[PDB]
């Protein structure tokens, strides 16, 4: 009963926001995270990066604004405060992209944290960690796209950017240049997400009709007590119906409740694989069988086809403004273009 | 004993494997229709003229198609929104050139999959069970009357509809962007919060009850053999959960409530499906994402480009790129 | 009885067992090598490095 | 289902802390506010006002593409402008 | 035993505050619609064609034949503030009426009169409050006639020399157009009844509804329902809104394509022109541009084979070539005179172009109803300067949008009604769950 | 950068005169032109006949001169084909056919040079962009 067990019991004590030990790697951190996007979004630009407005201070809005990546010459740079390009600075630090590092790196030591409180709870409350496993797949999304894949590329600048046009942006990219919507693991992904969605909706619309008449208002909420023995909805009409409507339905609650934890935490894992792909420009970009064919037969035609001319476009008409430090000139009559448009 | 009362007791009969049920009696047909000219020509239709220029897209497996490439190509842009059966036609072959199986599939499928949205309220009565499940299937049906039917009418033509087809559904979202700017419209901004939340929370219930599994087997064993198929007692700890998830974050923004909780479930996907289903129904007639260009400038007037332009710069490229031998005049008003 | 996935953990309080599974599984592995140096031994064309 | 905090609905219907917080809450907004109307923001963070994003005769970004100079060539750009 | 969020289907059985609700909304409704014209008509200004305006009430009032004269010229505004005027004032009387009825009145009507009181399992008295808003109903599509017929006519986009207002002399009575159009298919170059294209046929449909309407409200008020009728339907007050919120939700469908497709009762001249008809113009102007240069549009071949300007319709008439090819079975009053027996004429096109056939394609092309949801006119890719959203987006996307919610509105309570008609609407009785009786399906 | 006095001076006539413009001349202008030009001339294009761009180079080798503040107050009053053969005014708004173009109406001459002001001076501040189309936007 030294002073490690009585800081232990201050940490655990039950209060209206649990601290723990891992609230000590968690609160900073999360709170800089958050910080740093409320506060290079407000008034913060990426005019010396990226030559672009971002903030709400230079006139955008909530959709525009971002905290943008360093510039293509950071390398890979951690772009500490303290470090050799900002150099103690704080504005300097701000107008190369320094806020983007900060919020990458101590958004990924929240998120490590987070994990963490998830073990600790549990620990204290005796249950089993499957939460804490569940968000995982968030972790292996965040450090495939937002570290690994620019660490892969040439520079952070290639991040995606903490803003909501900028992800617009971001996914766009990855159609022209990558094919991303070609990937077999971004593929599942897609199945796990909307898996995951339609689970959702139709394991608590299940629930709610498949009610037992346990009150007799009707509004059947109240007719719930939590520490109630009983299932509140009939398992066995809900597996009759879905028999018969669907085919197969479940029989095991377990399985169920399991299967809902599977399904969208294994479609993020696969997507986070073909983006470590991604980094090495390792692309499902092309079928082979098709280029060979559609090189030689001019009248073959197919949406894939259609779709890399997409890519194309894409590709020439953004890239000049989209990567400044490239000093790309494409004159009018090399852009790619259809007939009249 | 009378006969059609026989046949109703047979169609509305609760002892068959699969529902029957009067909308079932529609259903069956235009299922079985939809599905046969679907499977016949994704395997082995001839290349079909999608966008009325000569110009015909091969989209069968026979024809050099892979799973990933393959689709059954919308109808013909000559046509328009006119009604194309087979009987129409001169020939089969003529038929398969302006792409007649695509209207015969979609119309067919609509059609079944609405009268699937009745048949799970109809044998929800015939059950004694509540209505509703129909009205969270109506998320996912509209959000397929709007890229098979409401754009088109919007747009004029169901050649501009989704293809039955892997590459040719991307086809379809990437020129959908370079016309309305999909990604910068609210309601497609909600529908991606109805999925990517509905992911979440599909997560997280499944997590939480898993996580508040009472004790029933040993280690050498499946906890899942620890339910039994309509036992009476609730097989996890609501309360160990709701303490858990309570202090993960606080405790008022943790369910104790079974009933509310899955009503939650429930909603968020419905709904936010729905307003993407209205997003594509309304760009349908164009009132499309919201526009940002240019709009931030220097006091000289210099345009100061923000994210907003540079998406813009993509969806030029799909712009000046797609159905590049299709337009003749400066604007592509549909 | 057990479920697939769980197939291994009969090891646990068997350190033998333990032991020989771990020398089949290095076993296996320095076979590869063997086998994949092989196979490039078999195709490698060493005339020009450059 | 309490830890011994007062609770909020107790907190935010009391005079003593309406009283306290009609002085707090807009002070703080009057603050950020003159945050942004002296320009200090601007001088803080380094953002370009709309006047001094270019030159007068010049549509160049000014765009940083040295690792190790980086602060030097951005306030080489910022001299281009007085 | 509602739920404060579910707290208005507590007036189910109150007849007299169910009635203070209802009237108390006609009052909102009757309310936008006064303010909202007073709004448009303080913004309006006439030198602006409407539909660059923002303008969805100020259009309905005009195609009726108030305040517009020939060409769609805007000549008195008087007529649009009456109407704003009088609407506004009659939602206060509105307003009266419905506050007092919710709030002071009696509770519940039943007690207090017979007539006014209702049951709603009462089948025959259900069926004579619906032959009596029948008959109403049937009264205010007379007025429409009467108008187009006895008080001003109505604008007729098609009438010769640019449109004009027009008196209706001769409505289509006969029997075989005014319900062929309910007979035409709704796909392409039919158009269901969205391709009414005169005024004589729409008086007339409203002729024939306005008498059908009142047969049938007289029909109704006189019978019960017969006993197949008795066994089909739920007779309960949320089965009755059910089946209304079905009705709205087919209407309001069919409103959005009409003010979609329709240029005769939404003149464009007033709404902005229409998608086919925006497209069609685009290919008219570089067809004249062309022309002019010395181009022999009909000899062109474009890029793909097909005409640059013209080509074949799948059922051989010449029409625009581009991507157009999709809308020819548009018509409008400035491309109708070039119309010949085969379609578009050769001829006509080299001869009779007229320049106010030109300036109206090029008003249409440069105004398609095309525009981002802050309202930047045209393509999504275009920049910011025109500040225009045509007033068909807005009218068909909003009414989209409620339809939508209304048939969802119906399965709701189509579906609770059903179970609360036959008991389980509050869930599955423990003791009695019928599952629990039946022989398992294997 | 900022609107200075040098980017609001334009040429007045062909003889080499020239008039400076305020920033309220400017901005009205703009607006003006938004009203009444740019449903078919958005960024110095012509949507209806791209051919024929506002750029100052394509103005100065018009016929009537159209590269100053008279050239084209003239054309907002009697518009001409760009070789000047032909006058055009009951197919392009003017203040001649103000009857057939009602926008045209209510336009006072000081707001005609200020619409004239305005299409001068934004090449200057926006270079290629002005009459440039999609390519730049
Ligand atoms: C009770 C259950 C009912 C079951 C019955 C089912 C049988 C019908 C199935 C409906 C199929 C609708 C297809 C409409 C396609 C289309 O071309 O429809 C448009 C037509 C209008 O057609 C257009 O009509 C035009 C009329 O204009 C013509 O005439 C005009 C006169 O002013 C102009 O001059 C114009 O230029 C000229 O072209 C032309 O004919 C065009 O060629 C033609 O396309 O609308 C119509 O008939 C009006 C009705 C359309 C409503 C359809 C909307 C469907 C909404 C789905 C709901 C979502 C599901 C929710 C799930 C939960
Ligand atoms: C809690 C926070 C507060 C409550 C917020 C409620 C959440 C929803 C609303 C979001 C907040 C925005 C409202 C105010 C800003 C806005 O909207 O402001 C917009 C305008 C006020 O701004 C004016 O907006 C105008 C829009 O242009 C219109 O006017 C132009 C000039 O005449 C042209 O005519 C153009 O064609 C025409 O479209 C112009 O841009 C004016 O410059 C500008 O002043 O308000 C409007 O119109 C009035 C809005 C009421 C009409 C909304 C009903 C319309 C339903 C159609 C949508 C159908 C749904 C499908 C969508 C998917
Ligand atoms: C040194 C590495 C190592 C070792 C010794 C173990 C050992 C074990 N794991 Mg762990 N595990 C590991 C890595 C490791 N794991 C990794 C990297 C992951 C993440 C993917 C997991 C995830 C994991 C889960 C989720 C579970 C286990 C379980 C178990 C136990 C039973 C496994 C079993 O019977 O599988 C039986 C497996 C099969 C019969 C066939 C699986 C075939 C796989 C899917 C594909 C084939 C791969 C190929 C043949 C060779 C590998 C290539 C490459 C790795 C070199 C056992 C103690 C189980 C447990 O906890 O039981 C209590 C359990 O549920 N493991
Ligand atoms: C339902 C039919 C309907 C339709 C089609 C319109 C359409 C229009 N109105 Mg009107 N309006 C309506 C109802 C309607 N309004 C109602 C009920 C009110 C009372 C609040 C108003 C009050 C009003 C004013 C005060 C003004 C307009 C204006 C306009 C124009 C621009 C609208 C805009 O920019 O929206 C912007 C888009 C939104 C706000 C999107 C909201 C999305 C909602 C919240 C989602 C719906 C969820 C479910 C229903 C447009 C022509 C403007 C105009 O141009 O006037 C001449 C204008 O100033 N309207
Ligand atoms: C158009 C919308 C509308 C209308 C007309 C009604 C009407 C009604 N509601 Mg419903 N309700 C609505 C929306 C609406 N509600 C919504 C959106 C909600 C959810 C928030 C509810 C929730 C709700 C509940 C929970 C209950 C009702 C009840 C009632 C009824 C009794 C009200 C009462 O006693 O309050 C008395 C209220 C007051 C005395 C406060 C003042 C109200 C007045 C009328 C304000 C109007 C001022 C206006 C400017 C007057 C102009 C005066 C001049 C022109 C004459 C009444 C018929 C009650 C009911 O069914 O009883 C069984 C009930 O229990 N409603
Ligand atoms: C459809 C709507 C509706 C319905 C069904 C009722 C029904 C009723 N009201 Mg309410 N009421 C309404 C609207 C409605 N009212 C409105 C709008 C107002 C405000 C003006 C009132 C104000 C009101 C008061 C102050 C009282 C009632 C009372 C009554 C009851 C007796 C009515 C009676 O004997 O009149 C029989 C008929 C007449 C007296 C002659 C009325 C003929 C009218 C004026 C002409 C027809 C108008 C036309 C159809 C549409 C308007 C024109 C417009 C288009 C410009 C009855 C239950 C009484 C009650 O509850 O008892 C305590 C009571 O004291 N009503
Ligand atoms: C709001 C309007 C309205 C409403 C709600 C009702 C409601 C009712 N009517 Mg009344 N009716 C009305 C207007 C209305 N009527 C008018 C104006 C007339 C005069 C013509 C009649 C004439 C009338 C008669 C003669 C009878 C009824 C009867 C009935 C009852 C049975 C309805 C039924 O079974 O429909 C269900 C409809 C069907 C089973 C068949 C409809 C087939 C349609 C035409 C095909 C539609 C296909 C397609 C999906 C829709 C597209 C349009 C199509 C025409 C192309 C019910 C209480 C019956 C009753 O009991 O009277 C005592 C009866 O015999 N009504
Ligand atoms: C970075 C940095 C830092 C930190 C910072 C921080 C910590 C900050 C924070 C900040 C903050 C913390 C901020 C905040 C802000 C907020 C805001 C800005 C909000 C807003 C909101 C709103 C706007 C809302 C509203 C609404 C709407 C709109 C709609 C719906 C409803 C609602 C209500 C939601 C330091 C110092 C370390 C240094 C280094 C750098
Ligand atoms: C007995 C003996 C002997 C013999 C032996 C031998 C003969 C051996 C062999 C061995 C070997 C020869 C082995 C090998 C092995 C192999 C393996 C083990 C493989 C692996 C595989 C895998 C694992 C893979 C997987 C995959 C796939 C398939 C695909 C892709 C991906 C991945 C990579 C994952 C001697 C004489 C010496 C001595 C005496 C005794
Ligand atoms: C029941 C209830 C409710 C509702 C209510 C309602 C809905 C009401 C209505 C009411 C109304 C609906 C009202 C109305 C009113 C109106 C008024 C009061 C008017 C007046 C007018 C005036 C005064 C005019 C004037 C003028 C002239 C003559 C000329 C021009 C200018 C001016 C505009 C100035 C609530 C939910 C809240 C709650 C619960 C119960
Ligand atoms: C005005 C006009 C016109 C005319 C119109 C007309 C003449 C109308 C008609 C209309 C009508 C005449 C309609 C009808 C309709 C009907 C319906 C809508 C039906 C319904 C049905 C249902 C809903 C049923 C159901 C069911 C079943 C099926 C089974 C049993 C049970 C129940 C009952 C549920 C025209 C176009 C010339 C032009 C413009 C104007
Ligand atoms: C694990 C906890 C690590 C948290 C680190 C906190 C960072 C401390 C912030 C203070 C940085 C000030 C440096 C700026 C001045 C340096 C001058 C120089 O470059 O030599
Ligand atoms: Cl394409
Ligand atoms: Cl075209
Ligand atoms: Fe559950």
């Amino acid at each position: 009963r030294g002073w490690f067990d009585i800081l232990d019991d201050w940490l655990k004590r039950d209060r209206f926001v649990f601290v723990g030990w891992s609230g000590i790697l968690l609160f900073p951190c999360a709170y800089l995270a958050l910080g740093g996007w409320l506060t290079g979004t407000t008034f913060v630009t990426s005019w010396y990066t990226h030559g672009l407005a971002s903030s709400y201070l230079e006139g955008c809005n909530f959709l525009t604004v971002a905290v943008s990546t360093p510039a293509n010459s950071m390398g890979h740079s951690l772009l500490l405060l303290w470090g050799p390009e900002a150099q103690g600075d704080f504005t300097r630090w701000c107008q190369l992209g320094g806020l983007w590092t900060f919020i990458a790196l101590h958004g990924a030591f929240g998120l490590i944290g987070f994990m963490l409180r998830q073990f600790e709870i549990a620990r204290l409350v005796g249950v089993r960690p499957y939460n804490a496993i569940a968000f995982s797949a968030p972790i292996a999304v965040f450090v495939s796209v937002f570290l690994i894949y620019p660490l892969g590329q040439s520079s952070w600048f290639f991040a995606p950017s903490f803003g909501v046009a900028a992800i617009f942006r971001f996914l766009l990219f990855f159609q022209g240049f990558h094919n991303w919507t070609l990937n077999p693991f971004h593929m599942m992904g897609v199945a796990g997400v909307l898996g995951g969605a339609l689970l959702c909706a139709i394991h608590g619309a299940t629930v709610e009709n498949t009610l037992f008449q346990d009150g007799e208002g009707a509004s059947t909420f109240r007719a719930f007590n939590p520490t109630q023995a009983e299932e509140t909805y009939s398992m066995v009409t809900a597996n009759r119906f879905w028999s018969q409507i669907f085919g197969i339905a479940f029989s095991n609650k377990r399985w169920l409740h399991f299967f809902m934890l599977f399904v969208p935490v294994t479609g993020l894992w696969m997507s986070a694989i073909g983006v470590v792909g991604l980094a090495l420009n390792l692309r499902s970009y092309d079928f082979i069988s098709q280029e060979i064919r559609a090189a030689e037969d001019p009248e073959f035609e197919t949406f894939y086809t259609k779709n890399l001319l997409l890519n194309e476009g894409i590709r020439a008409w953004m890239a000049p403004q989209d990567q400044p430090h490239e000093n790309f000139v494409f004159p009018e009559e090399v852009l790619p273009r259809g007939n009249a448009l | 004993a009378n006969l059609w009362e026989r046949f109703c007791n047979w169609v509305t009969s609760t002892d068959n494997r699969l529902y029957v049920g009067w909308f079932g009696v529609i259903m069956i047909p235009t299922l079985l229709a939809a599905t046969i000219c679907f499977v016949i020509a994704f395997i082995a239709a001839p290349p079909v003229d999608i966008d009325g220029i000569r110009e015909p897209v091969s989209g069968s497996l026979l024809y050099g198609n892979n799973i990933i490439t393959g689709a059954v190509v919308p109808s013909s842009n000559a046509i328009g929104l006119h009604f194309y059966p087979i009987w129409e036609a001169a020939s089969l072959d003529e038929w398969l050139y302006n792409g007649g199986p695509y209207q015969l599939i979609i119309f067919h499928f609509l059609l079944g999959a609405s009268c699937y949205m009745g048949r799970q309220w109809e044998l929800s009565y015939r059950l004694g069970m509540r209505p509703w499940i129909c009205v969270a299937y109506s998320a996912p049906l509209a959000s397929a009357f709007a890229v098979f039917l409401i754009y088109p009418i919007g747009q004029g033509s169901f050649s501009d509809g989704m293809p039955l087809g892997i590459s040719g559904t991307f086809n379809f979202m990437i020129v959908f962007q370079a016309e309305h700017n999909i990604l910068m419209h609210p309601f497609h901004q909600l529908g991606v919060a109805g999925v990517f939340g509905g992911a979440l929370f599909c997560a997280m219930h499944g997590s939480l009850v898993t996580s508040s599994l009472i004790r029933e087997t040993t280690e050498t064993e499946s906890a899942n053999y620890g339910y039994k198929f309509g036992q009476e007692e609730e097989t996890y700890n609501i309360v160990a959960a709701h303490g858990y998830f309570g202090r993960l974050i606080f405790q008022y923004a943790s369910f104790n409530n079974s009933r509310s909780l899955h009503f939650f479930l429930a909603a968020w996907p419905v709904v936010g499906v729905w307003f993407t289903a209205l997003g594509i129904s309304t760009m349908a007639f164009n009132l499309n994402g919201f526009n940002f260009n240019h709009s931030v400038i220097d006091a000289k007037g210099n345009v100061i480009n923000t994210w907003a332009d540079i998406i813009n710069r993509a969806n030029l490229g799909m712009e000046v790129m797609h159905e590049r031998n299709a337009h003749n005049f400066p604007l592509d008003l549909a | 009885g057990l479920p697939w996935y769980r197939v291994h953990t009969v090891l646990i309080n068997d350190p033998g067992r333990l032991i020989a599974a771990h020398l089949m599984h290095t076993a296996l592995v320095a076979g590869w090598a063997g086998s994949m140096a092989l196979y490039e031994l078999a195709t490698f064309d060493p005339s020009d490095p450059v | 289902g309490t830890t011994g905090e007062r609770p909020f609905s107790d907190i935010i219907t009391s005079v003593r802390y309406w009283v306290i917080h009609s002085i707090t809450i807009p002070a703080l907004f009057i603050a950020g506010w003159l945050f942004v109307s002296t320009g200090l923001a601007y001088d803080v963070f380094g953002t370009p006002r709309p006047d001094s994003y270019y030159a007068q005769e010049q549509r160049s970004i000014p765009l940083v593409t040295d690792r190790f100079e980086a602060k030097q060539q951005v306030e080489t750009f910022l001299e281009q402008l007085k | 035993g509602f739920a404060w969020w579910a707290g208005n289907a507590r007036l189910i059985n109150l007849s007299g505050k169910l009635l203070g609700a209802h009237v108390a909304h006609a009052g909102l409704i009757v309310f936008w619609a006064g303010a909202m014209t007073l709004f448009e008509l303080a913004h309006f200004i006439p030198e602006k064609p409407m539909y660059e305006q923002g303008l969805i009430l100020i259009p309905h009032i005009a195609t009726l034949g108030w305040g517009v004269g020939p060409g769609g010229e805007v000549v008195d505004t008087f007529p649009f503030f009456v109407v704003g005027v009088v609407h506004l004032i009659s939602s206060a009387v509105l307003g009266f009426g419905g506050v007092y009825h919710a709030i002071r009145g009696p509770e519940t009507l039943e007690e207090y009169s017979s007539f006014f009181g209702y049951d709603w399992k009462d089948k025959n008295k259900m069926t004579t409050i619906l032959g009596f808003h029948l008959i109403v109903l049937g009264i205010g599509a007379l007025l429409l006639v009467a108008k187009a017929m006895f008080f001003g006519g109505l604008y007729d986009t098609w009438a010769p020399g640019g449109g004009d207002v027009r008196v209706i002399t001769n409505p289509t009575l006969d029997p075989r157009v005014i319900f062929g159009y309910l007979l035409k298919s709704p796909f392409g170059g039919e158009g269901w009844i969205v391709s009414v294209n005169n005024l004589e046929d729409v008086v007339g449909g409203h002729i024939w509804i306005g008498l059908i309407c009142i047969a049938g409200g007289i029909w109704h008020i006189l019978t019960t329902p017969f006993g197949w009728a008795r066994r089909a339907f739920i007779w309960s007050g949320e089965a009755y809104l059910s089946y209304s919120l079905g009705a709205l939700s087919m209407m309001g469908f069919i409103a959005t394509c009409f003010v979609w497709f329709n240029n005769t009762v939404y003149p464009s001249e007033f709404y902005g022109p229409t998608g086919p008809e925006a497209s069609q113009a685009q290919a008219m102007t570089f067809l004249i541009r062309d022309q002019k240069l010395g181009a022999n549009v009909g000899s062109a071949q474009g890029p793909t084979g097909l005409g640059k300007y013209l080509m074949r319709s799948p059922t051989g008439e010449i029409i625009f070539g581009g991507e157009t090819m999709r809308f020819w079975d548009f018509r409008g009053p400035w491309l109708e005179p070039l119309r010949g027996p085969n379609g578009l004429d050769l001829n006509k096109i080299k001869n009779d172009i007229q320049p106010w056939q030109e300036r109206r394609a090029a008003e249409y092309m440069t105004h398609a109803p095309l525009g981002s949801l802050n309202s930047v006119g045209g393509v999504a890719t275009e920049i910011n300067s025109v500040n225009f959203v045509s007033p068909r987006s807005w009218l068909a996307t909003s009414h989209f949008v409620l339809a939508f919610f209304f048939l969802v509105g119906h399965l709701w309570h189509a579906g609770r009604a059903r179970a609360a008609a036959a008991g389980f609407e509050k869930g599955i009785d423990r003791e009695s769950e019928p599952v629990l009786s039946m022989p398992s399906l294997d | 950068a900022e609107l200075t006095p040098e980017v609001l001076t334009v040429p007045l006539n062909s003889e080499g005169k020239t008039i400076t413009l305020t920033e309220k001349q400017y901005l009205e202008g703009k607006r003006l032109f938004q009203y009444a030009c740019a449903s078919c001339h958005v960024g110095g294009i012509t949507k209806t006949n791209p051919s024929l761009d506002l750029r100052t180079e394509t103005l100065a080798l018009a016929t009537p001169p159209r590269d100053n503040i008279e050239g084209l107050v003239d054309y907002m009053k009697n518009p001409t084909t760009y070789d000047g053969e032909q006058e055009i005014a009951e197919v392009h708004p003017s203040l001649r056919s103000a009857d057939i173009f009602p926008k045209m109406r209510n336009l006072t001459e000081k707001d005609l040079v200020a619409i004239a002001g305005h299409i001068l001076v934004e090449p200057k501040i926006l270079g290629d962009k002005w009459g440039g189309g999609k390519v730049y936007y």
